[PDB]
């Protein structure tokens, strides 16, 4: 695993082309995330 | 030390997690190649993940970050999709869940769009799809995502395609 840019705790990938896309984020320490909910699902075939 | 607690579909907590899952689906530029073709999900179950030690590990680090960023952890709830979700809920996130060839370098990646995390449930690029049918767009096989509490702190802003 790499390090965050010096002076930062994470990276934010801000989409600047696909108008519909929301952000993606990267952390570089396992301890900066807690897996709160486990969601079980199926994707649905569109009509 | 992990226990899973099932939420009732009648619980408001179930309901607000379901809504965050359903409402953040979008179309993807790969036309559904990695993740499949869908506009919504059938939610089968939502479980709360409880582990004292992983929680205290998280809150200890969160305080550190907070104290380095004008008392602001900058905490979000974000989706994570992975073939390793069972290791993650039992032992926590670590470098073995890093995306070594990710566009922002080798760390652990999270998404605001549930449909984005959905693309990694069977691996990078969706791998070879579901174990049973080898179908990245399987409508039968049960999938699993995590909805996670993530401390961002001072976040480096990278504009990108
Ligand atoms: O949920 C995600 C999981 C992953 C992910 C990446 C590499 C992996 C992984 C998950 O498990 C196997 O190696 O990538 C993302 C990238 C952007 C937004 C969300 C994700
Ligand atoms: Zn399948």
């Amino acid at each position: 695993m790499a390090h965050s840019p010096p002076g930062h705790h994470s990276v934010t990938g801000r989409p600047s082309v696909n108008g519909l896309a929301l952000a993606e984020y990267v952390i570089y320490r396992g301890e900066q995330a807690y897996p709160e909910y486990l969601i079980t699902y199926q994707i649905m075939r569109p009509e | 030390g992990t226990i899973l607690i099932d939420l009732s579909p009648d619980d408001k907590e179930f309901q607000s997690v379901e809504e965050e899952m359903q409402s953040t689906v979008r179309e993807h530029r790969d036309g559904g190649h990695a993740g499949g073709i869908f506009n919504r999900y059938n939610i089968l179950k939502i479980q709360k993940v409880c582990n004292k030690k992983l929680w205290e590990r998280y809150t200890h680090r969160r305080k550190e970050v907070s104290e380095e960023n004008h008392n602001h952890a900058n905490e979000r709830m974000l989706f994570h999709g992975s073939p390793f979700v069972n290791a993650i809920i039992h032992k926590g996130f670590d470098e073995r869940h890093a995306y070594i060839g990710g566009m922002f370098g080798a760390g652990i990646y999270f998404a605001e769009n549930s449909s984005k995390s959905n693309q990694y449930v069977y691996g990078i690029g969706g791998g070879t799809g579901c174990p049973v049918h080898k179908d990245r767009s399987c409508y039968i096989c049960h999938r699993q995502l995590l909805f996670c509490r993530v401390t961002l702190g001072k976040s480096f802003l990278q504009f990108s395609a």
